[PDB]
């Protein structure tokens, strides 16, 4: 049996995300980690046969055999590695995988700009959708209370020529109640959130 | 109501032998959002209706594809390919473009065979009716081909009338024969006045009629 | 499994109502509409009206438009038709049947799955649970026939199986005679070998649903 | 390394599919796995060499077979909605005890096919108050509707796709979370410079790739039969 530590773990840009296993065969003699991104493939990035460390990059792999204990520390986090991490532990050339530890590395956001801006269908103008935009990793976007309102949760994008990264959520509904200004109620916001007026008719 | 007419509405047809029924309709049914919903369910016998073709010339998945419908206008029409003995029971073509949704008659499908003479039983009424004070005999008449059969009751040798009532189960689905009950109403009275009780069947299949008789009473 | 499961046979009296219940099973019972369709005995098929069960949507025959009422209970994925003030010609067998379409698509318009139906008797006169009795196999029986007479009953229907269901083969059961007295009476038969009479156990199942009879009547021979 | 067809695959209960595994490794050992929610990696069956196969964590259902050491195919007999899940291939060289892992099936068994749709999409162009207030310009992409929840959304500026500015929703939404059959929602950004959007011949373009019926598979609705399409929303630059 493998056992990993409690995630989503919340690392910040640059800080190191932290990762333990605990296996129970005493005779296991191969250990590795395994890198899955969302709706991706377990992709080896770490092997480790001999007590002490092992270097690789970014990463730095830790084995105790006498306290069966296994590590994998995340140096200089991007939000690139957010990404669950998979342990896996065996005795010769089966492979006992762990549940895993899905770690979030929240970007450094050093010039937020929060606002909510509004943005119509490019078919139609009545359809619009609401972007809760450059608010600092401190803010947690709240899912919908209402069931005819969606919300998702914040993502990253990276402007990479420009080496800019930017938070974002979306909100939209059909309800007649809906507006920009109430769409993020549920959540705690900065007080200092910008709301255009959106353009009327 | 739009009037669906079927035609013919009795189809005789020997099985391997291909099968065709018209449905007319007093109006076009094609409804303003492109679609005709002309359809087309058979109803066999003790059964609820089963769908066979929607929407004019589409198999319902799981028919046999041996069932096949064409039209167009207000004329349309399901094909059997070859028919086989299981197809023996009664086809609906159905309009639901327009409410309310209306049905044609009914046309039912009648499987020609070989001629099969009937298997004759007698059964005389049980102790415990007899109690009761009636007496009930029943004569079986076990999958014949054609449908036309004759029973008589003699009652020691004396032709009975106005006392017994049958009926005939529809054409089986897979052997393509009838089966015919008659039962005998006599009271307890009578029927201890009498030795011999006989039911005399005549069939095409049979070149002589048929007695099934007891003693007792 | 789709299954759609109907109540029990009635007889009404004349100027009186019946409320017709369609009990869906292995589907999501607001996801398709449901019809309801009455043939009288011998007669061709009738369309009534539907309901859709997850707005309560309505359509119905002007021909009993003032006398049908279709509801739905959500709780218990049944849906009703109550008829009002039944006259001698609704007496029927009533089926609720499935529209095709999903989600509230266009092939609700044609039907999948059907009830086993309800057959409803408007009639002044009483219900009256049958007498079942043996059709003994003889003595001088090759292949035997026995059965089961099923004599004064009313309304209609009668169901009768063999062995619980495990007995299907050869298995005759005849359309029911109305006989003088304004009831009804039925038999059902089966032919098995000769050889079982001895071992074979056979006993027929008489389910009279609008007097709650059940009877299992062993059939020996004497 | 290893190969993994189909990327997705819905079926209806009772039915049969084959999911195809092949390596060009010369790997002995070939292993099939199942990955749920809350739950791990489950090994299903393993196969040390060419027609040797023995049985994993959980056989269940499931058959394999080693006619050569290139293959592994994995039968599911008849489908089950328990079966819903995503499968992964994996080689061992079975002499380094190092697995690699194929690209993946993610698979969804429904009671029937009648719940498959494909997702509507939509294309929101930048607010004018974000262009100003920030000189950049967020596109968002919605795909709505959609069962089962089997799509890849790609941006597309002239002709040519980009990742850069880019961030789509690592999971979708459930549009009636409380429903098991319940349609989803998935959301996409694409930021670009103010003048970017501004240049009337840039073209931007939302695909979303949903993998759903064949054009062989029976359908009886009125609605188009939901198969395996393309569904495309854009926006042109506009110096508004
Ligand atoms: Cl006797
Ligand atoms: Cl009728
Ligand atoms: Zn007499
Ligand atoms: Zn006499
Ligand atoms: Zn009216």
């Amino acid at each position: 049996e493998v056992e990993q530590n409690s995630g989503p773990l919340s690392v910040p840009e640059g800080a190191i995300a932290s990762l333990n296993c605990t296996y129970s065969d005493r005779g296991s003699q191969s250990f590795f980690w395994y890198r899955q991104y969302s709706g991706k493939s377990p992709e080896l990035i770490m092997s480790i046969y001999s007590n002490g460390d092992k270097e690789d990059g970014r990463f730095t792999a830790q084995l105790n055999k006498a306290s069966q204990y296994v590590s994998l520390l995340i140096r200089d986090s991007q939000p690139s590695d957010s990404a669950t991490y998979l342990c896996a532990v065996t005795t010769d050339s089966k492979l006992q995988f762990g549940a895993g530890t899905q770690v979030v590395v929240t970007p450094d956001i050093q010039n937020p700009d929060p606002a909510v801006y509004q943005l119509r269908d490019s078919k139609s103008s009545d359809k619009s959708v609401c972007l809760f935009t450059d608010f600092d990793s401190q803010t947690n976007v709240s899912q919908s209370k209402d069931s005819d309102v969606y919300i998702t949760d914040k993502c990253v994008l990276d402007m990479r020529s420009m080496d800019f990264k930017s938070n974002s959520a979306v909100a939209w509904s059909n309800k007649s109640d809906f507006a920009c200004a109430n769409a993020f109620n549920n959540s705690i916001i900065p007080e200092d959130t910008f709301f255009p007026s959106p353009e009327s008719s | 109501d739009i009037v669906m007419t079927q035609s013919p509405l009795s189809l005789p047809v020997t099985p391997g032998e291909p099968a065709s029924i018209s449905c007319r309709s007093s109006q076009r049914l094609v409804h303003s959002n492109g679609n005709t919903y002309l359809h087309w369910y058979l109803q066999k016998p003790g059964q609820s209706p089963r769908l066979l073709i929607y929407r004019v010339s589409n198999r319902f998945p799981g028919v046999p594809d041996r069932f096949s419908g064409s039209g167009s206008g207000t004329d349309f029409t399901l094909k059997i390919s070859r028919v086989e003995a299981e197809d023996v029971g009664v086809y609906y073509c159905s309009q639901s473009t327009h409410v309310p949704y209306t049905f044609g008659q009914g046309t039912k499908l009648e499987i020609k065979r070989t001629v099969a003479a009937p298997s004759v039983f007698i059964f005389p009424p049980s102790d415990e009716q007899l109690k009761s004070g009636t007496a009930s005999v029943v004569c079986l008449l076990n999958n014949f081909y054609p449908r036309e059969a004759k029973v008589q009751w003699k009652v020691d040798n004396a032709l009975q009338s106005g006392n017994s009532q049958e009926s005939v189960t529809e054409q089986d689905s897979k052997d393509s024969t009838y089966s015919l009950s008659s039962t005998l109403t006599l009271s307890k009275a009578d029927y201890e006045k009498h030795k011999v009780y006989a039911c005399e069947v005549t069939h095409q299949g049979l070149s002589s009629p048929v007695t099934k008789s007891f003693n007792r009473g | 499994q789709v299954q759609l499961v109907q109540s029990g046979a009635e007889v009404k009296k004349p100027g009186a109502s019946v409320k017709v219940s369609c009990k869906a099973s292995g589907y999501k019972f607001t996801g398709f509409v449901m019809h309801w369709v009455r043939q009288a005995p011998g007669q061709g098929l009738e369309w009534m009206g539907f309901i859709n069960p997850y707005n309560d949507d309505i359509q119905s025959n002007e021909r009993f438009r003032g006398r049908v009422t279709m509801t739905r209970d959500t709780s218990i994925s049944t849906a009703y038709m109550e008829l009002s003030r039944l006259r001698s010609d609704d007496t029927a067998v009533y089926y609720c049947a499935r529209g095709n379409g999903y989600n509230f698509d266009g092939a609700y318009r044609f039907f999948d799955f059907w009830g086993q139906g309800t057959m409803v008797t408007v009639s002044s006169a009483s219900t009256k649970g049958p007498s079942v009795f043996p059709l003994a196999p003889s003595s001088k029986s090759g292949t035997a026939a026995l059965g089961c007479l099923v004599k004064d009953y009313f309304p209609e229907p009668v169901t009768v199986s063999w062995n619980s269901g495990a007995l299907t083969s050869g298995v005759h059961t005849f359309p029911a005679v109305l006989q003088s007295s304004g009831l009804y009476s039925l038999s059902s038969v089966v032919t098995v070998p000769s050889s079982s009479l001895g071992t074979q156990t056979y006993i027929c199942n008489v389910n009279h649903k609008p007097s709650n009879t059940k009877v299992d009547k062993k059939v020996e021979p004497k | 390394g290893v190969t993994q067809t189909p990327k997705f695959q819905v079926l209806k209960t009772g039915q049969s599919m084959t999911l195809q595994c092949a390596q060009d490794m010369n790997h002995e050992y070939m292993s099939w796995y199942r990955q749920d929610p809350g739950m791990g990696l489950r090994l299903i069956h393993y196969s040390v060499g060419a027609g040797i196969t023995d049985q994993g964590e959980v056989p269940n259902g499931y058959n394999v077979s080693r006619s050569t050491t290139e293959d592994f195919p994995l039968r599911l007999l008849s489908a089950a909605p328990s079966q819903t899940s995503v499968y992964f291939c994996a080689s061992r060289p079975g002499l380094r005890p190092e697995q690699y892992f194929g690209p993946g099936t993610r698979l969804t068994v429904t009671e029937d096919l009648n719940k498959v749709f494909p997702p509507e999409v939509a294309v929101f162009e930048p607010s004018e108050a974000e262009i100003s207030h920030t000189q950049k310009a967020t596109l968002v992409c919605l795909a709505t509707g959609f069962y089962p929840d089997h799509v890849e959304l790609s941006w597309w500026v002239n002709g040519k796709e980009v990742h850069s500015g880019v961030c789509t929703d690592p999971q979708p939404l459930k549009e009636q979370p409380a429903l098991n059959d319940s349609r989803y929602a998935l959301s996409s950004r694409l930021r670009v410079s103010a003048t970017f959007w501004q240049d009337p011949r840039n073209h931007f373009r939302c695909q979303v790739q949903f993998y759903g019926l064949s054009e062989n598979d029976e359908w009886t609705q009125d609605r188009a039969k939901p198969v395996t399409q393309i569904v495309s929303a854009e926006a042109w630059g506009r110096a508004d």
